[PDB]
């Protein structure tokens, strides 16, 4: 399902990147940024994004983006709930949801991620 | 960083691991330094096996030949006593794109699949998913592998054994027709988004092996019906798309309760939601008629969300209700939000469509908003009621005037076309004024929009073919301006415009028709919401989201005439 | 002339600030943010060449940095200075910490700071290229340990 | 110092209550009677300035442990005052008397700290009030010294100019310092003298000749060197004069940075004398060896700065230039974007008639392992540039021009949509020999219109379509299926495209209707002529039902029209030639 994460920063750089599979390039990124030059604000960029041979599912909220790739066809809600869930534990593992303590706990994130999603099908 | 791993301090090991892992995370190339990494990938650390594992799942595509030299270590692997190098192993193994580690793959899956623990069994799954995008010719074991797969009691392997049947053997119905039962009953125990995967897959098994409502049809339905009340939006949702897919039309409105309920959720969550309620309440609406104040918009949600929560409310606009709509739809109409203030005036006229007894009622909304100081509300505000003049043909004096005095403070390009052409086709009505409308275009022709510019040589036939005795000068003014412009659609009309018009000299049987065909009745537009393209696509999916099938998108099929065998089925 | 020398890690967090233009501490301090968010968003195969932000003056001047380990060491010049000149000047500096400090690492910029000041001083001398003849710099901050020790 | 660090480190989320603490803690400790406990203070305040905490609130105790006998209190002191006192620190006054007494020392090393602490004193009250003493250490007897004393000097000539007049001969004749360390020293300063006001030392020029024939220090060749080439505008005489000892060194380099100063230096030098002298062309070639060994090397910098240096001379030479070829073509795959960017504007530039194929080619199959959107669209907008530069000069085959255009349409998700569509209708219509292909292409494009219409973005594949359709109803003669391609034309799929890519398309499949009714009428085939109509007249409703302006008018009044030439045809009206004039 869920394919590869891209947590993106305010200022619109790649804060985290992440691959379960296949790995593909940071230039998926650049229509959800192309998106966010079209949209008035954080609040305006649609859920999901095309691109020509992937799927953009991304959710915002803490001040930060949870960017995840898709490429088959899946269920959209199916995405967005599990990135507000793998959200909601980074909040309950640091304590806040935050740009620096992901930024410090970087293997607490990444072991996060792989105990989350295993090779496209979430589960815990 | 090399030397810091081939050192034999574990500890040392560990950090050059971690400050990889964290260079992974930006982003940058680790590939250089796999070698020091495959040396210690046997290492007796279960820590720095973890951290090593991920970065062979990272980077086994890049760097393909040296995992290839080194394949007997992950053969080794593959019967390490602690399940998540089972699983990791077997995940670097799928992770080889090279045509010839088959085999090996093949027989890492059958023995992954037979073995006790359900962590590697689901992830043999996920490795059925990988050799299935890498060799599919090896299909038919493949399905044998699910088919033994499948038959598993336990719900964990359950969620992804059924994807993996899915993307593998859509087809082969067979094997899950065999195990409904089981299916269903689990799905009450399934984790949520095993319970989302296998509500799609067993409402396409529906919709194909059922007839309108047979026990097993209501058997979804009876234990499908407790997750309606579930927290995980995607899991009602795909509850919800299974009653408006399955359940007859006189239980499945019973989904609006919890469909709304999911507005209160995040901004994401509702997306979706609004975008699906859209197209449901185009087919059905009354169900979703009660709750059409819930549906109001609030200022606090963005112009997507708001915007959708309009659509909702045309489509459930009616003459007991429209009235309080169009009252409602006067106050979004003046908010500060110039995005959703033009969706409104696109609301209005829509609902006055939908309800013809409001038509002029619709009008005073709109026509007295023509004199708002804001330059967008204008600009659709006049789109709008050209769509509700067009309509209706009548010589509503009392509108047009306005708009052409009007004109001469209108920049944007749509809003000046429709202008325009509302003084084209109401040339006779408008006798006085519609002369001096193309006067005043012709000489800021070369400044106008490319859009715009179409509309003044339409303008400029429309008037010479009734008024010739005094605008035929301005007609040809204007198409031999257009004659020249860069856009070679205006080329391609003036060409077109001017043959009708002009030469008399080869005046065919075509030519003396000239004033029929421009000045035609136009029939009024079959506006369509843009919702109704998704009565072709199944609800909670991607492709009803982008209204595109999607790749890999699951069609559904339509009820079929006679129910396939059920003795069959148990 | 260089404008000022910025020295910090991967994360940002200061290491080192001399500054050869008259700044308020909270002007250094988002320039130091800025100067590392312009280069370590680059990966280790990119040039080593930036564009000046605004906050240093303008455009004018480029920002010239090395990366070791998980240190950057900055270099803020005009365009009047040499892109290589200023890196081997980087270099010989580095190297210079390195057998000043027996294998320098990041802990001794944290700890020993003053004395990464005088080092840069001794190489460096308000924005003039003081001394690059290595054996000579590192002997003549040896005899200062000298009469440290003497004295 | 470090158990301020250790506190701060501990403090991570709290560094600000526990600096507020140590911030009382130094105002307590600053005003004690002892120096080292001030110098301590000293120590941490000066972390606190790295930090970023205000250092002129105790610029006071700075300088009371500046005033300290001891060396060792003395330099921590002066380098908190060098980091400490602005332009706007009157306070700074406190410090002239230990600056006089530090100055006039004749301790080396203790006047070392003191020029340390001066080099961040440079104000024009100081300067004025310090300029002739440190004339007077000009030339002290110690080496040391004198090295940072002439950059003293540096600073007090940029504030104090009145010692800058007589004090220039005293630099002139410092220039010949024994020392190596203090002649390096006076080097820089008078450069960074010369880089200001580079006619006044024109006639200083023989000094710097003896300077580099004596010189072994790389780093004082470098900025030499540099000077050198800025004085070229001014005297190219002197870069006449001395561009064999330029070659020289160029021979004798063993420096990589080094030996690109001095080809980009001698760039600038054969670049002003080429005013008038054309028989340099062995220098230049030896310089663009120079700058191939540069490039080739591995290392990103060198290679980036070595390939901006072959773009000035592509930009002076090029001849020379166009040889390379295969070089930039492999430099083309480096990781950076921006050496990538230089590789492409070399590419524009050395493009010719008899190499565009080749390095189209090559450009074309890294855009097919490009990524990016904003690299995407640069690379396609360069591809354009580079094969459209002066109206399609260097293109003979215009059959793979509308070949690579086809191939550019794969990229989708592009932003310069409209771009591709302009150049396919520009070669259409410029060239007539290629419109067979152009048509047979486009209508092979349009027949998968159903897999084009995935990207209806506004500059995106739709304007594509609309250059398709546009050259396919046009030059409809050369079609080889126009009934099929018509028919595709008003597939429903159709009906999912922005306005104008509609309106045309309408508009032009009344144009192929013409072309087709003239060859069925043509013919006698009235049954398939009365076919076509009729399709027609079941497919335009669809179209006249659309909300967009443009396409239902043009799609009611084109409908409108074909009933009527079916009314006529139901009459046996040759029809055929009139609706063809309208689009003749």
């Amino acid at each position: 399902m869920i394919h590869s994460l891209f947590l993106i920063n305010c200022s619109g750089d790649i804060f985290l990147e992440k691959h379960w599979k296949s790995v593909v390039s940071q230039s998926v990124c650049d229509y959800f940024f192309e998106a966010q030059e079209k949209a008035a604000d954080v609040e305006n960029v649609p859920p999901v994004i095309s691109t020509p041979h992937h799927y953009l599912i991304s959710i915002y909220r803490d001040k930060l983006f949870f960017v995840s790739v898709i490429q088959t066809e899946v269920p959209p809600l199916f995405v967005i709930e599990f990135l507000h869930r793998v959200a909601d534990t980074f909040q309950d593992y640091f304590g806040e949801c935050s740009e620096a303590a992901i930024k410090d706990n970087v293997v607490i994130v990444y072991e996060l991620l792989e105990e989350m999603l295993d090779n496209g099908f979430p589960l815990a | 960083l090399k030397q810091m791993l081939e050192s034999n301090k574990d500890s040392a090991k560990l950090d050059a691991m971690k400050r990889i892992v964290g260079m992974i995370a930006k982003g940058k190339n680790a590939s250089e330094l796999f070698p020091a990494v495959v040396k210690n990938v046997a290492s007796k650390n279960i820590e720095i096996k973890k951290l090593v594992y991920v970065y062979l799942v990272r980077y086994a595509e890049e760097q393909q030949d040296l995992a290839l030299l080194s394949i007997s270590t992950f053969q080794r692997a593959l019967k390490d006593p602690n399940q998540l190098i089972r699983a990791s192993a077997l995940r670097v193994l799928s992770s080889i794109r090279v045509p010839i580690i088959v085999p090996i793959m093949m027989l890492a899956i059958k023995e992954a699949s037979a073995d006790l623990s359900p962590y590697v069994r689901k992830n043999a799954a996920h490795a059925i998913q990988k050799l299935y995008s890498l060799d599919p010719e090896q299909k038919e074991m493949l399905i044998e592998v699910i088919e033994k797969l499948l038959k598993d009691k336990s719900t964990l392997v359950a969620g992804s054994v059924v994807m993996a049947f899915e993307e593998v053997c859509p087809d082969r119905i067979d094997l899950i027709h065999k195990n409904y039962r089981k299916l269903c009953n689990l799905l009450v125990d399934v984790e949520e988004w095993g319970q989302v995967v296998i509500i799609h897959m067993l409402t396409r098994y529906a919709r194909t092996q059922f007839v309108s409502p047979d026990p097993d049809h209501r058997l979804l339905i009876r234990n499908t019906k407790p997750l309606l009340q579930s927290r995980n939006a995607a899991v009602v949702m795909a509850v919800a798309q299974l009653y408006w897919h399955i359940s007859p039309k006189s239980e499945a409105g019973i989904i609006s309760k919890s469909l709304v309920r999911l507005l209160r959720s995040n901004r994401e969550v509702q997306y979706i939601v609004l975008q699906n309620i859209a197209t449901m309440s185009i087919q059905r609406k009354g169900m979703f008629e009660p709750y059409l104040k819930s549906f109001y918009v609030r200022s606090t949600d963005p112009t997507m969300i708001k915007t959708l929560k309009l659509e909702i409310l045309t489509n459930l606009a009616n003459e007991a209700n429209i009235s309080t709509l169009l009252r409602e739809f006067q106050t979004y109409v003046k908010s500060q939000d110039k995005q959703f203030a033009a969706a409104t005036i696109q609301t209005i006229g829509r609902c006055a469509t939908n309800i013809l007894e409001v038509t002029d009622t619709c009008l005073n909304g709109l026509v007295c908003l023509l004199s708002n100081r804001d330059e967008i509300v204008v600009a659709e505000s006049v789109v709008v009621i050209k769509k509700l003049l067009q309509m209706q043909p009548a010589q509503h004096g009392e509108i047009i005037k306005h708009m052409a005095k009007l004109l001469d403070s209108i920049t944007v390009p749509v809003a000046r076309a429709s202008i325009l052409w509302l003084i084209g086709e109401n040339c006779e009505r408008v006798p006085k004024i519609a002369p001096d409308v193309l006067r005043k275009m012709a000489k800021s022709f070369t400044s106008e929009d490319d859009l715009v510019k179409l509309q003044i040589l339409n303008l400029g036939a429309k008037l010479y073919l009734t008024n010739s005795k005094q605008t035929k000068l301005l007609t040809q003014y204007i198409l031999n301006l257009g004659k020249y412009d860069q856009n070679y659609d205006i080329r391609d009309r003036t060409r077109f415009i001017r043959q009708l018009i002009v030469p008399n000299v080869k005046s065919g049987a075509l030519s003396k028709y000239a004033k029929k065909i421009f000045l035609a009745q136009k029939p009024a537009p079959l506006l369509e919401s843009p919702f109704k393209d998704r009565d072709h696509f199944q609800l909670g999916t991607l492709s009803h989201t982008l209204n595109i099938k999607a790749t890999g998108y699951l069609e559904l099929s339509n009820w079929p005439e006679v129910a396939p065998d059920p003795s069959v089925r148990n | 002339m260089i404008k000022a020398i910025l020295i910090f890690n991967n994360h940002g967090k200061p290491r080192l600030s001399k500054f050869y233009q008259p700044y308020s501490e909270d002007t250094q301090q988002q320039i130091i943010r800025e100067t590392f968010h312009l280069v370590s968003k680059r990966d280790e195969n990119v040039c080593n060449f930036l564009e000046g932000g605004l906050l240093i003056g303008g455009s004018d001047n480029k920002l010239i940095y090395r990366h070791y380990a998980t240190l950057y060491f900055v270099f803020c010049v005009d365009s009047s200075e040499s892109e290589l000149g200023i890196l081997d000047l980087i270099q010989v500096f580095v190297e210079t910490l390195d057998k000043c400090f027996e294998n320098v690492c990041e802990l001794d910029l944290i700890f020993h700071v003053d004395k990464v000041h005088n080092i840069l001083a001794e190489m460096v001398m308000g924005g003039m290229v003081l001394e690059t003849n290595m054996n000579e710099i590192v002997t003549q901050i040896d005899a200062q340990n000298k009469l440290e020790k003497s004295e | 110092l470090q158990d301020l660090v250790r506190g701060i480190r501990n403090h991570k989320e709290d560094e600000a209550k526990y600096i507020s603490q140590c911030i009382d803690e130094i105002k307590q400790e600053l005003k004690q009677d002892n120096i080292a406990v001030k110098a301590n203070a000293v120590c941490k305040l000066t972390y606190l300035q790295m930090l970023g905490y205000d250092i002129s609130w105790a610029a006071f105790n700075i300088i009371e442990v500046m005033s300290a006998s001891k060396f060792t209190f003395k330099r921590i002191g002066y380098l908190a005052a060098s980091q400490s006192f602005h332009e706007g620190t009157d306070v700074i006054m406190l410090t002239t008397n230990q600056i006089r007494k530090d100055l006039s020392s004749p301790s080396q090393y203790d006047t070392g700290v003191a020029l340390t602490g001066l080099s961040c004193f440079v104000t024009p009250d100081l300067a004025r009030d310090l300029a002739n003493d440190i004339m007077t250490l000009m030339s002290h007897t110690k080496p040391y010294i004198r090295k940072k004393a002439v950059l003293i000097m540096y600073k007090v000539f940029l504030k104090y100019p009145e010692s800058l007049r007589p004090a220039f001969p005293r630099l002139k004749e410092k220039l010949e310092d024994p020392d190596p360390g203090v002649q390096s020293a006076a080097v820089n300063v008078i450069c960074e003298l010369a880089r200001r006001n580079p006619k006044n030392y024109l006639s200083l020029a023989p000094l710097f000749f003896k300077l580099m024939t004596s010189s072994t220090n790389n780093w004082v060749l470098i900025k030499i060197i540099k000077l050198f080439g800025a004085l070229t505008p001014l005297e190219p005489r002197l870069g006449k004069k001395l561009i064999e000892p330029l070659t020289n060194l160029i021979h004798s380099t063993s420096a990589m940075s080094l030996l690109y100063e001095c080809v980009n230096t001698v760039i600038a030098v054969l670049i002003s004398l080429s005013s008038g002298m054309p028989n340099h062309s062995a220098s230049i070639q030896l310089c663009v060896q120079k700058l191939r060994i540069l490039i080739e090397d591995s290392d990103q910098n060198l290679k980036y700065l070595g390939l901006l240096a072959m773009s000035k001379i592509l930009k002076t030479h090029p001849k020379s230039v166009q040889s390379h070829k295969d070089l930039i073509l492999q430099c083309l795959d480096d990781k950076d974007e921006s050496i990538r960017l230089r590789a492409l504007d070399l590419l524009y530039g050395m493009v010719s008639k008899k190499n565009l194929m080749e390095i189209v080619k090559k450009l074309m199959t890294h855009v097919d392992k490009a990524e990016g959107t904003t690299y995407r669209d640069e690379l396609l907008t360069k591809i354009i540039d580079i094969c459209s530069q002066s109206n399609y000069q260097y293109i003979t085959n215009f059959e793979w021009y509308i070949s690579i255009l086809v191939e550019l349409t794969r990229l989708e998700g592009t932003r310069h949509g409209h771009l591709i569509a302009a150049q396919m209708l520009d070669v259409a219509i410029r060239v007539k020999a290629i419109r067979k292909f152009a048509v047979s292409q486009m209508s092979a494009l349009l027949d998968s219109a159903h897999l084009l219409a995935s990207s209806t973005q506004r500059n995106g594949i739709c304007e594509v379509l609309y250059a398709a359709a546009w050259i396919c109803g046009e030059f409809s003669e050369h079609l080889q299926e126009p009934h099929h391609t018509l028919e595709a034309m008003l597939r429903p799929r159709v009906t999912t495209l922005p306005g104008h890519i509609q309106a045309v398309y309408v508009q032009n499949v009344v144009k192929l209707y013409a072309s087709i009714l003239q060859q069925k009428e043509q013919a006698g085939e009235a049954e398939g002529a009365q076919a076509v109509t009729q399709l027609m007249v079941d497919r335009l409703p669809q179209f006249v039902q659309s909300a967009d302006l443009e396409v239902q008018e043009r799609a009611s009044c084109i409908l409108q029209l074909v009933k009527h030439i079916q009314k006529l045809q139901a009459k046996d009206v040759p029809v055929a030639e009139e609706v063809s004039a309208l689009f003749a």
